């Protein structure tokens, strides 16, 4: 009887139910009144990029702040100097689709894929003075849509089948792989601690790993649409969720509830990054009509805008000593705002 | 197929219920607390010196 | 694997060739990569009559409305005819019953489909197993394509 | 002869790219 | 700005040129997306 295997999933969805209602003891919302706002927030622009020639798909600061890595859709991956204006390394492809790149901590490899299904991982410091295709990961079904590195020999993917992967650089062949979701993989981002990573799908939910056992933790819904973007709060107990509902969302752990919405009537266009700055006072969301948001974390009220920019934008990445945020969007140019 | 299928979907579901949770009150009073504790350095929420930004010129 | 490309030269003119149907994944979440492709090339199978003709029918509505693809042309590609003419007499195209009528009534149900009528335009052709006139047929409507959006670009048109 | 076209005779007012 | 800086913006002069070769060649192909139906005769056509 399948229908009886059906019931008591339903029942015990109601436990977790009602456990998860039980829970609550009050609002962020109602605890956070009467504290002193940030205030109205004005920023400029300080630094303009100008050498791609065609849509920008992923950013990725560097380990010192001073240096990025850039992916377009042509066979390009450009290496800026920000301070000064300068190019660093021009990396040619072999393959004009790009979705996601990212930037090794030892500052001594480069990742790079897209719809070739295929990842290459790029080393940089070599004799020859000519960047030298490292290795070659081979194994998904679908695009990737996300990747991070853990250290010189290991890196996460997320890809467009329902799976993500751990590969070993050294030797191609994979060592780990989670299998729990309904749908596409669209964003992942790694916890400081590296212990736990979250992952974010095309099904409403957002998954919590854990690397070593393999096994899923923790389920979140709440969403009513599929979700494009996700990163952690600095704290490590805490992340942020962007969908195509026009609305971002904060989640914790512990509590295993859904702590604070963050919308208004104007904004109906969706998200496609979210990224959290030093100390976890201001989210920064990247909506599509040409724009960017400035959200006060613990309170309903939006804060300043940041609006300067001519087409969709693709990415923003803040800095790891908090000193400027990056936004890459589909026009060629990357500005650095302080 | 399916069978296997709803007995791996069971089994999981069962795993999650056991998971130990604390009040959300106190979640909600450490994150306020954190970011009070934590904003002497924070270039962005106030300006910082010229002569400490190198971002200057 | 994952997408497939290829190359080829006609008339001292290069030509880029996207095969991208092995995908398997969420049309909708990548397709937007392709804004800005030249021309799109369709593939419509006529034996394969009696429905998948409603399924090939409703993916080609899905395509000429998509908001990327508002300015972008469609070169349609009719194969299996030769399969098709013997057919008709076994399956009646009803499923004025003739090869002419026949392909008239298909080209008419399809070219029938897009609403922006000005905007862009169906080229439509009808391929054998065996013709060497189809790169020349891609090169004339490419090289037509192209001057109508050079022309539009800077207000002419 | 535009000024024709214009005025005179605004049913053959039109353009092609191809003949 | 000393010899380290000069050669730097010699090097960027030199990675600027090279992209815009590359870009300016590349803007002339002609690229053609492909779309149907499986078991529609794609293969065919291809060859």
């Amino acid at each position: 009887e399948l229908d009886q295997l059906r019931q008591e999933a339903e029942q015990l969805k109601n436990q977790i139910r009602d456990a998860r209602k039980a829970c609550a003891d009050a609002t962020l919302s109602q605890i956070t009144n009467n504290i002193d706002p940030v205030g109205r927030i004005q920023m400029r622009t300080r630094r303009t990029l100008r050498g791609h020639l065609a849509k920008i798909y992923a950013m990725h600061w560097g380990t010192d702040s001073r240096l990025l890595v850039s992916a377009s859709q042509d066979g390009k991956l450009i290496i800026w100097d920000s301070y000064t204006t300068n190019k660093v390394h021009a990396i040619p492809l072999r393959s004009s689709w790009v979705m996601t790149c990212a930037y090794a901590p030892s500052g001594n490899y480069v990742a790079c894929g897209g719809l070739d299904n295929i990842c290459s991982i790029y080393n940089l410091k070599t004799r020859e003075g000519n960047v030298r295709v490292s290795r070659e990961l081979a194994g998904h079904t679908g695009y990737l849509s996300c990747c991070r590195f853990l250290d010189d020999n290991q890196i996460v993917t997320s890809s467009g089948d329902t799976t993500c992967a751990l590969w070993d650089i050294e030797t191609g062949q994979q060592t780990t792989t989670f299998t729990g979701h309904t749908g596409d993989v669209m964003s992942l981002s790694l916890a400081p601690d590296t212990r736990l990573f979250v992952s974010g799908a095309c099904d409403a939910s957002a998954k919590l790993w854990d690397v070593r056992e393999g096994m899923c933790r923790q389920t979140f819904t709440g969403h009513e649409s599929d979700i494009n973007a996700i990163c952690f709060f600095p704290n490590g107990n805490a992340f942020a969720t962007g969908s195509d509902d026009a609305t971002c969302r904060l989640f914790d752990l512990r509590a295993d509830q859904e702590l604070m919405t963050y919308s208004h009537d104007n904004i109906i266009c969706g998200i496609t990054s979210v990224s959290f700055s030093k100390s976890g006072r201001l989210l920064l969301a990247g909506y599509d009509d040409f724009n960017c948001n400035v959200w006060d974390a613990l309170k309903a009220d939006r804060a300043g805008v940041l609006a300067g920019h001519d087409n969709r934008v693709s990415c923003l990445g803040v800095t790891d000593d908090g000193m400027a945020v990056a936004t890459g969007s589909w026009d060629s140019f990357l500005k650095i705002w302080n | 197929a399916s069978i296997a299928q709803a007995r791996k979907l069971v089994e999981q579901l069962k795993m999650e219920a056991n998971i130990d949770r604390i009040k959300v009150s106190k979640a909600a009073a450490d994150l306020m607390a954190y970011c009070e504790a934590h904003a002497k350095e924070d270039p962005l929420l106030t300006p910082v010196p010229a002569s400490e930004n190198p971002f200057r010129e | 694997t994952g997408i497939v490309e290829t190359h080829f030269t006609f008339k001292d003119l290069h030509f880029k060739m996207f095969d991208v149907g092995g995908q398997r994944s969420e049309r909708k979440k990548w397709i937007h990569c392709f804004e800005g492709v030249t021309a799109i090339i369709f593939c419509v199978a006529l034996s394969d009559y009696d429905n998948r003709m409603h399924e090939s029918m409703k993916l080609f509505d899905s395509i000429c409305n998509n908001k990327w693809f508002t300015d972008t042309s469609i070169i349609l590609f009719l194969n299996k005819k030769d399969l098709f003419e013997e057919k008709i007499k076994k399956s009646p195209l009803t499923i004025s019953n003739t090869y002419e009528e026949a392909a008239a009534y298909i080209q008419c149900q399809f070219e029938d489909l897009n609403k922006r009528k000005d905007t862009k335009e169906i080229y439509t052709h009808f391929t054998c197993a065996t013709d060497t006139k189809n790169v020349q047929f891609v090169f004339d409507a490419v090289t037509d394509v192209i001057i109508k959006n050079n022309l539009k670009d800077c207000g002419l048109f | 002869p535009k000024l024709h076209i214009i005025l005179f005779q605004p049913q053959k007012n039109v353009v092609s790219h191809r003949a | 700005l000393s010899a380290e800086d000069k050669a730097a913006v010699e090097r960027s002069k030199m990675i600027d040129r090279n992209l815009r070769e590359d870009g300016e060649k590349a803007a002339r192909e002609v690229k053609l997306l492909l779309l149907g139906a499986g078991e529609s005769g794609k293969s065919t056509i291809v060859k």
